[PDB]
């Protein structure tokens, strides 16, 4: 998540939106005896500053 | 049994265009009862010969009604034979009475209902007969062992 | 300088989702129930039941 520019072309209009996004960001990770990747499908709310 | 496909919500520019898909086969994964649209649901075209031997790993899936909440479908074949239900035909060659039908990723890609708003693109697979689709594997395969 | 008072419009949309739960039954009640698999006895009604 540092270093892919993509949310630039996301591009940005408004704080408030970063702010009540961050605090209902998807969770890209999964539950298993590892930290592997999730499928982007199903989607877990989870807040990171 | 039928498959029911959840939807999220979609912007009526290609809400509309997804209502004209009333035909089309789509592949799963698991055959649970409930399903969301964005885990069925292909990579933009690429490797033909990839994504054929991937058909084999999963069973299809056509769907007949699309509302603006839900969109059922109904898994091939799993424990029936007889299930009279219509698909519609989306290959160069028409298909005529009497012939069998045999899936098969599409050529030249360009056939991609690319949603912006839910950010991704289905790839509806290709129908055609039988005669004609073993002769195109042929082709490739062949094509595939000139590059040694 | 001056200001105009500013005047502005909006609007939004839904957000749609369901729910579902299962009550499957079995054959044997099915049968029982409406009487398909009835018997004329005294033991019978005591199962309908």
């Amino acid at each position: 998540k540092f270093f892919t520019p993509a949310e630039a072309v996301a591009k940005s209009r408004g704080l408030a939106r970063l702010i009540a996004d961050t605090g209902a960001a998807a969770s890209p990770t999964s539950n298993g005896e590892y930290q592997f990747k999730r499928p982007v499908g199903a989607g877990e709310l989870v807040e990171d500053p | 049994m039928e498959v029911d496909i959840a939807l999220p919500t979609l912007s009526p520019g290609d809400l509309s265009a997804l209502q004209r898909c009333e035909g089309r086969v789509v592949f799963l994964e698991t055959l649970r009862r409930h399903a969301t649209l964005r885990e069925v649901a292909l990579p933009c075209g690429g490797d033909v010969l990839a994504a054929m031997a991937a058909y084999r790993r999963r069973f299809a899936a056509v769907i007949t009604r699309v509302t603006p909440h839900r969109m059922l479908a109904t898994p091939l074949g799993v424990g029936g034979r007889g299930q009279s239900l219509v698909l519609q035909n989306t290959g160069p060659f028409d298909l005529t009475n009497g012939d069998h039908v045999c899936l098969v990723p599409p050529l030249l890609g360009d056939e991609c209902l690319r949603l912006t708003s839910a950010n991704l693109e289905l790839r509806f697979p290709m129908t055609l007969p039988l005669a004609q689709a073993r002769e195109l594997t042929a082709r490739v395969v062949a094509r595939a062992a000139e590059t040694l | 300088p001056a200001d105009q008072p500013v005047h502005n419009y909006m609007i939004k949309r839904l957000d749609r989702r369901s729910l579902n739960a299962a009550f499957s039954i079995a054959v044997e009640a099915l049968g029982l129930i409406s009487g398909e698999n009835l018997d004329g006895t005294h033991i019978s009604s005591a199962m309908r039941l």
